[PDB]
RNA sequence: UUAAAGUUGCUGCAGUUAAAAAGCUCGUAGUUGGAUCUCUCUCGGCCGAAGCGUUUACUUUGAAAAAAUUAGAGUGUUCAAAGCAGGCCGCCUGGAUACCGCAGCUAGGAAUAAUGGAAUAGGACCGCGGUUCUAUUUUGUUG
């Protein structure tokens, strides 16, 4: 109130700002790493995925798309990517 | 391996085309080296007498220069010993085209050949290990203005000690005043 | 204020706000002076010098009177980092 | 929708005035509204800005003195005649002692009074004192 | 005209 | 706002500061364009092409790393829709709302938003015909709708 | 009849309850519309004629805008309203100047606002080839 840095939001805060209305618009979601465990093969991801993807050769069905963000099926390893 | 539009070769150009071609027989790289060529080259003087060495390259050999770029710049720095070497593509600026002209305008300039976005794609290039992040324009109370530039944060230690070379640099071929921040982070 | 001929005419030069920079009324009476003391910096007792303020009767109503003395205590250092 | 970006960053500064505010965000920005800025800054009724560069269009960010009594935009751009002049000022300026109009104009955006200067007419964008 | 630029594309090519 | 209805919200995607292609993406300019070639001889419009490549292959934006946006590459390839898809989208929709709509005559809503739908591809197609995708005889037709679907 | 009348409101008024926002939405014309881009060759005495640069609007400048009237200089109608006269011991003088919307010409300016330039490249710029056409010089003249 009446003074703020308009030029150096706490990253905090800025993590709670809206996607758009940050200082610079900065997307929510990220892409994932997945690991199914009975397999060696990697997969490239959205971390909100529409449609439902595949690990080819097992078959394995990765995720199921909902509303935000996809949720992946049980004992399956992911790693956000930088 | 320099190959000028003006067609002239120079004495800069003389030892460091020869540098490059040493890189083609001592070096892991021969192949990429032999298909690329460099047009320019220049030296200039930054940070209390620290000298910079500038390489211009033509356009769509760039992003293969990007490829080797950093062995590239360690060992031909060990060959030109302390200097800081930068590269920068060669690139045209299209006058403004207005009431009086010629025809040298016939077809429009496209907007990748004007100054906003050259001074932009040169600034891109400058930093090259570090990707840029966010940039802030910045007035002075007298009229004048300097331009914050951020870079990532993880690219720091590599090229951390440079900085100031390139503030040199972009003021000498674009003109404007630029400063190197870190961002704590998102 | 000033003339051609460089006399000041008026009749009196009126304070601005130490905060804000509004020109404080002749009569607003929600105004302040507000005298903050300094100590001396190797006993820690008080000098007989102090530095002013002034705040205007607006921005005492929206109560933030308070930030704008403080920022401008940290301004003098009259009050530590932090 | 949104017509007349200078017109709605200036309210804003405006507001942003008369609250008592220290900074402000004023969104979008223009190659216009830098240059209207910019003549502001000169007298000094306003301050140091900053812009923000987003890869869309600008946010400026604006350091402020209290100096700054009405900011204001006058829509439609208008054709002033340097005949005109007068009667523009003395309808919209609080004195003949301080203030101005700021128009755009062949030569470049501009004070009222620099424009006399120099001898050109142009559009009117707006004033400030 | 198009079949002519054509092959002039796939004869630069 | 929205164009048709009173309602005024916030949903889209924010691009990311940086146009870079990242480090980890392994495929070629090339790569990518046979894929995209494949799925739209699949038959999927634009849309869909983008988001299968967002989904499985990484690919944020087909444009940073190809150079060329979507719609572009495919339309050079030759392989494009004769009518933009979304002008397409509507007429569809357009088309069954009429084909509930002959059997329940008593329907006033869906009536109204027959009218909305129809409203949209007008606006929508004169500006394909200042834009000269559109030949500047074409008509909506009612009739033909089921057709050109 | 004008001001007073900011009680016709462009400047500049109103529309919750005083007079007043359409039941509601679609919608053509109408008005309005986000960011973005820093001149050159043929003649004549290095400079003028020759070009054009997309085109406008805007702006400044020039010339043209009947006199009377209005604004405005000069001038003791004895003062003034006027008039264009007069003034010095034959001479000396006056009878100026501005304004004249818009439209139309003229030459600069290029911020703002329109608008165009290459997307099945029937694109620029290079110089090389063929096909057809025809003007004129030249072979001391005429064919
Ligand atoms: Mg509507
Ligand atoms: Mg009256
Ligand atoms: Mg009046
Ligand atoms: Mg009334
Ligand atoms: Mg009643
Ligand atoms: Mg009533
Ligand atoms: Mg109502
Ligand atoms: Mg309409
Ligand atoms: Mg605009
Ligand atoms: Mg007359
Ligand atoms: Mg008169
Ligand atoms: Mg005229």
């Amino acid at each position: 109130p009446l003074a703020k840095d308009l030029l150096h939001p706490s990253p905090e805060e800025e993590k709670r700002k809206h996607k758009k209305k940050r200082l610079v618009q900065s997307p929510n979601s990220y892409f994932m790493d997945v690991k199914c465990p009975g397999c060696y093969k990697i997969t490239t991801v959205f971390s909100h995925a529409q449609t439902v993807v595949l690990c080819v050769g097992c078959s394995t069905v990765l995720c199921q798309p909902t509303g935000g963000k996809a949720r992946l099926t049980e004992g399956c390893s992911f790693r956000r990517k930088q | 391996i320099v190959k000028p539009n003006g067609e002239k070769p120079d004495e800069f150009e003389s030892g460091i085309s020869q540098a490059l071609l040493e890189l083609e027989m001592n070096s892991d790289l021969k192949a990429q080296l032999r298909e690329l060529n460099i047009t320019a080259a220049k030296e200039i003087e930054v940070g209390g007498g620290r000298k910079a060495i500038i390489i211009f390259v033509p356009v769509p050999q760039l992003k293969s220069f990007q490829k080797i770029q950093v062995r590239l710049v360690r060992e031909l720095e060990k060959k030109f010993s302390g200097k800081h070497v930068v590269f920068i593509a060669q690139r045209r600026i299209l006058p403004k085209p207005t009431r009086k002209s010629r025809t040298k305008n016939k077809q429009k300039r496209p907007r990748s050949r004007t100054l906003t976005a050259v001074h932009d794609a040169i600034l891109e290039d400058l930093v090259f290990p570090s990707e840029i992040v966010g940039k802030r324009i910045r007035v002075k109370l007298d009229g004048s203005r300097l331009i914050k530039v951020h870079l990532d944060k993880a690219q720091q230690n590599n090229v951390e000690h440079k900085v100031e070379t390139f503030s040199g640099v972009y003021k000498k071929l674009t003109g404007k005043d630029v400063n190197f921040e870190f961002p704590e982070f998102q | 204020m000033q003339n051609d001929a460089g006399e000041f005419v008026d009749l009196y030069v009126p304070r601005k706000c130490s905060a804000s920079n509004r020109i404080i009324g002749a009569k607003d009476h929600a105004s302040i002076q507000m005298n903050v003391a300094e100590v001396d910096k190797v006993t820690g007792r008080f000098n007989g010098q102090f530095k002013t303020y002034a705040i205007c009767g607006a921005i005492r109503r929206m109560g933030e009177s308070d930030d704008s003395i403080l920022r401008l205590a940290k301004a003098d250092g009259i009050v530590s980092k932090n | 929708v949104r017509m007349n970006v200078l017109a709605d960053a200036l309210k804003s500064i405006n507001n942003a005035e008369k609250r008592g505010k220290r900074q402000v965000l004023i969104r979008p920005c223009s190659k216009v509204i830098v240059r209207f800025l910019t003549v502001m800054m000169k007298h000094g009724y306003i301050g140091e800005f900053e812009i923000i560069d987003d890869h869309r269009a600008g946010k400026i960010v604006v350091n402020l003195t209290g100096r700054l009594n009405k900011c204001g935009v006058i829509s439609p751009r208008f054709d002033v005649q340097l005949k005109d002049l007068e009667k523009w000022q003395n309808n919209l300026l609080p004195s003949r002692q301080f203030g101005f109009i700021v128009l755009t104009t062949s030569a470049g955006i501009m004070d009222h009074e620099e424009a006399r200067r120099k001898h050109t007419g142009g559009k009117i964008l707006g004033f400030f004192f | 005209r198009r079949s002519k630029t054509k092959e002039a594309r796939k004869r630069r090519e | 706002g929205r164009m048709h209805a009173p309602g005024k919200g916030l949903s889209q995607s924010a691009l990311p500061y940086r146009r870079s292609v990242p480090t980890w993406l392994k495929l070629t300019s090339d790569d990518v364009k046979e894929q995209i070639y494949k799925l739209a001889k699949k038959g999927l419009t634009p849309s869909q092409i983008g988001v299968i490549l967002r989904d499985s292959h990484g690919v944020a934006q087909v444009r940073f790393v190809t150079g060329n946006k979507i719609l572009r590459i495919l339309k050079s390839k030759g392989l494009a829709p004769d009518l933009p898809e979304d002008l397409y989208h509507l007429i569809k929709k357009a088309v069954a709302v009429r084909k509930h709509l002959e059997r329940n005559r008593k329907d006033k809503d869906a009536k109204f938003r027959l009218i909305l739908i129809e409203s949209r591809i007008h606006r929508l197609a004169r500006y394909y015909k200042t834009k000269r995708v559109l030949p500047p005889n074409w008509k909506y037709e009612s009739s033909t709708a089921s057709a050109l679907v």
